RNA sequence: GGCACUGCGUAG
RNA sequence: CUACGCAGUA
């Protein structure tokens, strides 16, 4: 019984923790946009998420996708706020170059915020 | 046969490398893993010695 | 010259080759080339590809050009035919309409339409009242179907005005109900397919209707955007606070499935937590360029990379083996099984192998007859729904899946869930769909190849409900002896000999045959998994209604076929395949294997010339097979029984979920009345979308040698009690590698070591009977080493190193 | 830190 | 027959 009560409390707490992370500003708008009120799950982050993470395996993909400090994805304009390598060490935008590519620990995780 | 004990020494070398917290670095761990897998899958004794010497040099760097 | 014809008359019936503006080739030649595929004879396919600018001549000079796995670029080459095929479809419909306007009752065959799409034949046509003549297009469409998704004929439907040059259609991002578009797609292409088509499989009559409608939907789901498929969420209010909860699902094959208990309770807490809606809604967007797989969200602020450690080494055992003369230069017994280490990018690289799974549209009439025949292999077992108190769980100290692994193991959940709560959840799953999230974890085990292997731990809700649904049938299958499926049959105590004698049961000219499935867990089509689930669910005619069985199938599809993969800390969508951590992986795999074998047999018997068959009974069987396959709607139980008996007599199978040993009549296979390696290769090419190579398949002429390899064991005939019995032995390299390399250092010294080697000495005893001396010395090495461990650690235990303890393990006494 | 099956091992 | 640990197979 004690394990049951503790686990009930923990799962309720974790659901509430996800709830506090959820922003209704865009979710309400997209929900009211739909006539039925049901929307696919896979389009919730594509329209309501404020932070985007991109994993880059090679420099060619980096140049193709997010070469500059500001790029576009999912019909939205994103601005780069952080870049790190596979060791979770901060890598500057100037550090990423064709000459410096062998010195970088790929893949590169770039974190951007919606604009 | 030197192939077998070369493979065994390569296995223990990668184990002690992992115990030395080398897997924190992505590039060094990737190189060590590729060298160890190539040693294990190799069929040429001289190539196995060459790759094992490369791995041992990587270990001796730190 | 030799041309492919689909013939059906009073004498011969089948889709076979015969000696007999207008283009050189016809549509039947393309269908035959892509269905009966042999790399040795690929001419007709080569001129078909070259003539219509699908590729160049130099393309075929490349080795492994046909292989899907080795040369995925071929998927582009075939796609160049697709639009052409699409045009043919349109013309076909026009032709049908013309006949309907002329009062013509006729049968449309593939061999009368050239590759330009024109119909140049008008035979076998009888006048009727104008405006009433009905075409027969069952065989045409049924044979054409696999080529529709092999060549991706409907891709042109993804563009505005269905024009390749024009840009894509910008579908509404919020749109999820594509039913009207499915009606339009069925109306333009399959207009005269007279069987009723329900886009949402909720509205299906029975299992066969579900299979037919899902077969159509698999083709029709390629046009629609991939963001629309998945759980459908709704914003509800509980206790005065909003939640995002899934109130339905959108299967590519089953259409839109809405829940019935949508209300806006530890069971309800599990239903909420297992739902990916709450995890993906609050997660950050993800763009993972490492894979072409669609990504959903990143549940953490940092991506995690998991590495596989190198296996430990046993210097004691290796030194002992070297001191006894093992691992010597030029020895027949060497080390080839090692612990292979992997870097941090191994997990996502393994997950990227799901790109081999493709949308395959199976031949519907063939699949229906094949499922009817496969159901005969499972008529001896019994199955049904069981209560929560009758469910037996082997071990409760395993992972409970995501996100339930953050709080405890499965034991805690089974303890908290009262029997009434478990029954309530099980009854809930019969009315609603519960999407789940399954983790993929790198596995740490011996291998002879450096490719990493992953295991898909599933959530506790799916495990519980699937157990309550399927455990009776699973335990019935595992407890039956002398059947086709040999799951649960122990190889010890004469089990191997009994299994082999069962396989050799009264075959006129017996030869042994065996094959393997390349990328079986990654390349299995969704239709075959759906059919396997339906076969396993056919035992519930008396306990579950139609709606309950359909919703259980939808739950299995959502929690297995279209899972949410929690890979490396991020949510991806699984295109298909099977979960290695599923409840019914082995049994669904066995059903799929029997399906492939029966399909190969049907293809071999139908592709036979027929006129050259010297047996009246076999010719009549072939004619009845064709007329019950592409001309009979309802199930013909008499002919299903007859064909099942024919296969059981001339094609004896021993199946364990991937390993198949077939004892087949050599003469019948030689004449083409029974499947061979070529037939299985063709079937795998046009159904499983994988090229099967002759290196992974074996054939044995002398039964005394036995199967070359079954369950990674070789078979030999040995003397015991004046009796020649079949005895299985493993690879000595595998046993030596297991001895030398242990999983962790805890198993490098101590009492446990003894037990380990004892088990190994149990598995590698038969090598003493092997003619090769090193194999026989392996077991004596293990015995002497166990004796040395006894000496180091230190009368009951004295039995551990005497050979009689392992002698008794292979006698039929127990 | 996955499912199913078989076989051993120490305790009743 | 139950609990636990190990080994093999897919
Ligand atoms: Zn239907
Ligand atoms: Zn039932």
């Amino acid at each position: 019984e004690d394990k049951r009560a503790k686990v009930t409390s923990a799962m309720q707490t974790m659901l509430f923790t996800m709830l506090r992370k959820l922003d209704n500003d865009a979710l309400n708008n997209i929900i009211n946009n739909a006539r039925d009120g049901c929307v696919p799950l896979n389009i919730i982050p594509l329209t309501t998420a404020a932070k985007l993470m991109v994993v880059i395996p090679d420099y060619n993909t980096y140049k193709n996708t997010c070469d500059g400090t500001t790029f576009t994805y999912a019909s939205a304009l994103w601005e780069i706020q952080q870049v790190v390598d596979a060791d979770s060490k901060i890598v500057q935008l100037s550090e990423i170059s064709m000459d410096n590519s062998p010195n970088l620990a790929w893949p590169l995780i770039v974190t951007a915020l919606r604009a | 046969s030197k192939m077998s004990d070369v493979k065994c020494t390569s296995v223990v070398l990668l184990s002690v490398l992992q115990q030395l917290r080398v897997e924190s670095s992505s590039k060094l761990w990737a190189q060590c893993v590729q060298l160890h897998n190539d040693i294990l899958l190799a069929k040429d004794t001289t190539e196995a010695f060459e790759k094992m010497v490369s791995l041992l040099s990587v270990l001796l760097s730190m | 010259v030799y041309r492919a014809f689909d013939i059906y008359n009073d004498k011969v019936a089948g889709f076979a080759k015969f000696l007999k503006r207008l283009t050189k080739y016809t549509m039947a030649d393309l269908v035959y080339a892509l269905r009966h595929f042999d790399e040795g004879n690929c001419d007709t396919l080569k001129e078909i590809l070259v003539t219509y600018n699908c590729c160049d001549d130099d393309y075929f000079n490349k080795k492994d050009w046909y292989d899907f796995v080795e040369n995925p670029d071929i998927l582009r080459v075939y796609a160049n035919l697709g639009e052409r095929v699409r045009q043919a479809l349109l013309k076909t419909v026009q032709f049908c309409d013309a006949m309907r306007n002329a009062g013509i009752v006729g049968v449309l065959t593939l061999d009368n339409q050239d590759l330009n799409g024109n119909w140049y034949d008008f035979g076998d046509f009888i006048q009727t009242t104008p405006g009433s003549g009905v075409p027969v297009v069952d065989s045409y469409y049924s044979l054409l179907m696999p080529i529709l998704t092999l060549t991706r004929a409907l891709t042109a439907e993804s563009h505005v005005d269905t024009d390749l040059t024009k840009p894509y259609i910008k579908w509404d991002l919020l749109k999820y109900d594509f039913t009207e578009e499915r009606l339009k797609l069925f109306d333009r292409y399959f207009k005269y397919w007279d069987q009723t088509y329900h886009p949402n499989c909720v509205n299906c009559l029975d299992d066969r209707c579900i299979l037919h409608c899902a077969n159509f939907n698999v083709l029709f789901s390629t046009v629609f955007p991939p963001t629309s498929f998945g759980p459908l969420v709704r914003k509800i209010f509980v206790d005065g606070v909003p939640f995002v909860v899934s109130t339905g699902y959108h299967f590519r094959e089953l259409g839109v499935v809405h829940n019935q208990d949508v209300n806006l309770s530890f069971k309800e807490l599990l239903v909420y937590a297992a739902d990916p809606a709450m995890h993906a809604a609050s997660g950050n967007l993800l763009l993972d360029k490492r894979t072409t797989c669609f990504s959903v969200a990143a549940l953490t602020n940092n991506v995690a990379f998991q590495t596989v450690k190198p296996g430990n080494f046993n210097k004691d055992f290796y030194d002992f083996a070297v001191s006894k003369g093992f691992f010597k230069e030029g020895s027949s017994v060497e080390l080839k099984h090692f612990f292979f280490a992997q870097d941090g990018n191994a997990a996502i690289s393994d997950y990227d192998y799901y790109r081999y799974n493709l949308p395959t549209m199976c031949d519907i009439r063939q699949l229906l007859f094949v499922v009817e025949v496969v159901d005969k292999y499972f008529d001896c077992y019994d199955g049904g729904c069981i209560n929560a108190n009758q469910v037996i769980v082997n071990n409760l100290d395993k992972s409970a899946g995501f996100p339930f692994n953050k709080w405890g193991k499965a034991r805690l959940y089974y303890d908290s869930m009262s029997y009434e709560d478990q029954d309530a959840l099980f009854a809930y799953t019969k009315r609603n769909v519960i999407p789940t999230i399954t983790q993929m974890n790198l596995k740490y085990a011996i291998s002879a190849k450096n490719r990493a292997r992953t295991v898909a731990g599933v959530s506790i809700c799916s495990t519980m409900t699937n157990r309550q649904f399927h455990q009776k049938l699973l335990k019935s299958i595992a407890a039956t002896r002398g059947a086709t499926v040999v799951i649960g049959t122990s190889k010890f105590y004469g089990g191997w000999h009994n299994m082999l004698k069962t396989v050799y049961s009264d075959v006129e000219n017996p030869h042994l045959m065996g094959w393997d499935y390349p990328k079986c867990d990654r390349a299995m089509p969704n239709m075959l998994r759906i059919m396997a689930s339906l076969v396993l669910a056919r035992k519930h005619t008396t306990c579950c209604s139609l709606s309950h069985r359909f919703y259980r199938l939808a739950n299995e599809c959502a929690q297995v076929l279209s899972e949410m993969v929690m890979c490396g800390g991020s949510l991806y969508v699984k295109p298909g395949g099977t979960s290695s951590g599923d409840a019914t992986t082995a049994y669904a795999n066995s059903v799929f294997n029997i399906c492939q074998a029966v399909t190969a047999n049907v293809n071999a018997l139908l592709s036979t010339d027929g006129n050259k068959i010297a047996d009246k009974y076999v010719r009549n069987l072939q004619h009845r097979l064709y007329e019950c396959l592409y001309r009979n709607r309802d199930v013909d139980t008499d002919f299903v029984n007859e064909f099942y008996a024919y296969l059981r007599k001339h094609f004896s199978m021993m199946i364990l979920s991937d390993d198949a040993v077939v004892c087949f009549n050599s003469t019948y296979a030689s004449q083409g009345l029974v499947a061979s390696i070529k037939n299985f290769k063709s079937v795998l090419y046009y159904q499983n979308n994988v090229f099967m190579s002759e290196a992974k398949c074996w054939t044995e002429t002398d039964l005394t040698k036995g199967p070359h390899e079954f369950c990674s064991q070789h078979t030999m005939l040995v003397k015991q009690g004046d009796d020649y019995v079949y005895l299985p032995y493993p690879d000595p390299s595998r046993i030596l590698g297991a001895g030398c390399f242990v999983d962790d250092i805890v198993k490098t010294d101590g009492t446990l070591m003894i037990e380990r080697f004892v088990s190994l000495a149990i598995d590698a005893y038969p090598l003493t009977k092997h003619p090769n001396q090193e194999y026989a010395d392996v077991f004596h090495l293990y015995l002497q080493y166990i004796r040395k461990l006894h000496d180091e650690l230190t009368d009951n235990t004295s039995r551990y190193w005497e050979p009689e303890f392992y002698e008794a393990m292979y006698t039929p006494h127990t």
